[PDB]
C-alpha cells in the first residue's frame, strides 16, 4: 500500500525512529506496513505496534473527553463543538477501525503461542473499547460485547498458558477491569477482578528474577491504584 | 480516570 | 480552500475548542482558514495563529533534532536515518513555507499598526530561523539574512512605537537574541541584546499595573534564564 | 537548547 515499497526490515527500522522521535502517527503507519508484508510479528515487534496505535489513539481519546466535556456544558439549563467532537470521533473510530482490520486480518488467526494470541485479543478488546467509549446508537451494545468477547478469549487462554506475573496476562486483566468498571458499569466485576489479579501475582513474585519484571512491577502497581481508587 | 496500559 | 465553506466566526471558534482539546494541527488548520477569508486579524486571534504553528513547528523541530544526533552517531569512526530525517525535514519546511506564504499574502502589507506589525515580522523572522536550522545548502545565507532583516525590521519599529514592558517587543528581542548565538554565531550580540533588553524593561516597570503584564514577566525570566545559561 | 517564545 503507501508502505509497499519498502523492505520489512527498513519499516521495522523507521518504527523504531519514530518511536525516539516521538513520531507515533509516523511509527504507526510503518508498523502497518511491516504488518501488511505478511510475516508474523516478533515479540519487540508486536510491542512497536501496540505502543504507536496506542498513543495516537490515546491523543484522540483525550481531544474526544475535552470536546465531549465542552459540548455537555453547552446543552444545560452554536453547533460548532458538536461539529468539532463529531470530527475528533470520527477520526478516531477510523483508527480503531484500522488496527481491528489488521488484527482481523492478518495477527489474530496466524498467532498460535499464547503469547501473541493473548496480546492481539486484549488489543482487539481494547480498540473495540475505545469504540465503546463514543458509541451513542444502536450499536453501543454490539460494540460492547465485541470487546467483551475478545477479552474474555484472551483472559481464558491467559490462565491456562501464562504464569499469573507475565506482564501480558497482567495487562489484559487490567484493561478488561476497567472495562467492566466503565464500560459495562459492573464495578464489583472490576474490583473482583483487579484483587484477584494482584493476589495471585502478588504470590508468584517468589519464582522470578530479580531485574527481570519490571514491567510487571509497573501493571501492578496500576491495579493497585485502580483499587485505591474504587476503594 | 482509572489507568490501563 | 479547505476551510473555504465555513463561516470565518467559525473557525475562530474551532481555533479556540482545538486549543483546549491540545490538537495544534487543526488549530492551524483552522487560523489558516480564518486568515484567508481576507479580513485583519485581532489580537486575540494573531496569538491563535501563532499558538497553533508554534506548537505544529515545534513538534517537527523536536522530531528533526532527535534524528539528526542519531544520524551524526551513525557517521562517526544504513539508509533509513538520513530518509526518515529527510523526510521530517521536508515536512517541517513545508510548514515554515506555508506560514511565510501567509505572512507576506495576507498579514504583512496590511499591517498598518505597530503592535501587529511587530507580531507577523517577528513570526516571518522565527519561521526563516526554524528553515536555517535544518538548511545545509547553497540556500543556508539567503535564509539567515531572510531571518535577520524580519527581525532588524520589527526591532526597528518595536523601539520607536512600544514601551520596553511590551510583551511583543521582549518575545521579539528574545527569539533575537537567540537568532545571533544559536544561527550568526554572535554570541556577543546575543548576550549584549538579551541584557540591554532587561535592563530597560527592569526600569519600566514602575508603570506597569500589578496583574496586567504576567507575560512580559514570563519573557523577562526567559531572557534571564538564556543570561544565565550563556555567561 | 534557549529559550524562545
Ligand atoms: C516501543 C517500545 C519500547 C519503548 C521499546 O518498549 C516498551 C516496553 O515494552 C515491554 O513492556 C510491555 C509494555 C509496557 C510495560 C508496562 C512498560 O514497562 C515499563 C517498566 O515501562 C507498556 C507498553 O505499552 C507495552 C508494550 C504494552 C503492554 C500491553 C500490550 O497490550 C496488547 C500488555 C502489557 C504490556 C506488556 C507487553 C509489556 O511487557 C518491555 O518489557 C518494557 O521494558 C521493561 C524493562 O519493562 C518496555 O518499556
Ligand atoms: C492560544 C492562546 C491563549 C492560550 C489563549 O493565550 C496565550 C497567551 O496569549 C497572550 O500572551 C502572548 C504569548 C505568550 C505569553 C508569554 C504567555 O504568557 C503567559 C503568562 O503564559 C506566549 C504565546 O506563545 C504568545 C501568544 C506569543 C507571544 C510571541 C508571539 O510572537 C509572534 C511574542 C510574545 C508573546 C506575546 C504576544 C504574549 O502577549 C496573553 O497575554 C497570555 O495571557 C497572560 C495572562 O499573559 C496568554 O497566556
Ligand atoms: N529497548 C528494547 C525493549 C525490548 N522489549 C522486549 C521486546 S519482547
Ligand atoms: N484567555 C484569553 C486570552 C486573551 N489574550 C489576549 C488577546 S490580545
Amino acid at each position: 500500500g503507501a508502505m509497499g515499497s519498502m523492505e520489512r526490515a527498513s519499516l521495522i527500522q523507521k518504527a523504531k525512529l519514530a518511536e525516539q522521535a516521538e513520531r507515533y502517527e509516523d511509527m504507526a503507519a510503518f508498523m502497518k506496513g511491516a504488518v501488511e508484508k505478511g510475516e508474523e510479528l516478533s515479540c519487540e515487534e508486536r510491542n512497536l505496534l501496540s505502543v504507536a496505535y496506542k498513543n495516537v489513539v490515546g491523543g484522540q481519546r483525550a481531544a474526544w473527553r475535552v470536546l465531549s466535556s465542552i459540548e455537555q456544558k453547552s446543552n444545560e439549563e452554536g453547533p460548532e463543538v458538536r461539529e468539532y467532537r463529531e470530527k475528533v470521533e470520527t477520526e478516531l473510530q477510523g483508527v480503531c477501525d484500522t488496527v481491528l482490520g489488521l488484527l482481523d486480518s492478518h495477527l489474530i488467526k496466524e498467532a498460535g503461542d499464547a503469547e501473541s494470541r493473548v496480546f492481539y485479543l486484549k488489543m482487539k478488546g481494547d480498540y473495540y473499547r475505545y469504540l465503546a467509549e463514543v458509541a451513542t446508537g444502536d450499536d453501543k451494545k454490539r460494540i460492547i460485547d465485541s470487546a467483551r468477547s475478545a477479552y474474555q478469549e484472551a483472559m481464558d487462554i491467559s490462565k491456562k498458558e501464562m504464569p499469573p506475573t507475565n506482564p501480558i496476562r497482567l495487562g489484559l486483566a487490567l484493561n478488561f477491569s476497567v472495562f467492566h468498571y466503565e464500560i459495562a458499569n459492573s464495578p464489583e466485576e472490576a474490583i473482583s477482578l483487579a484483587k484477584t489479579t494482584f493476589d495471585e501475582a502478588m504470590a508468584d513474585l517468589h519464582t522470578l528474577s530479580e531485574d527481570s519484571y519490571k514491567d510487571s512491577t509497573l501493571i501492578m502497581q496500576l491495579l493497585r491504584d485502580n483499587l485505591t481508587l474504587w476503594t | 480516570f482509572p489507568a490501563t496500559v
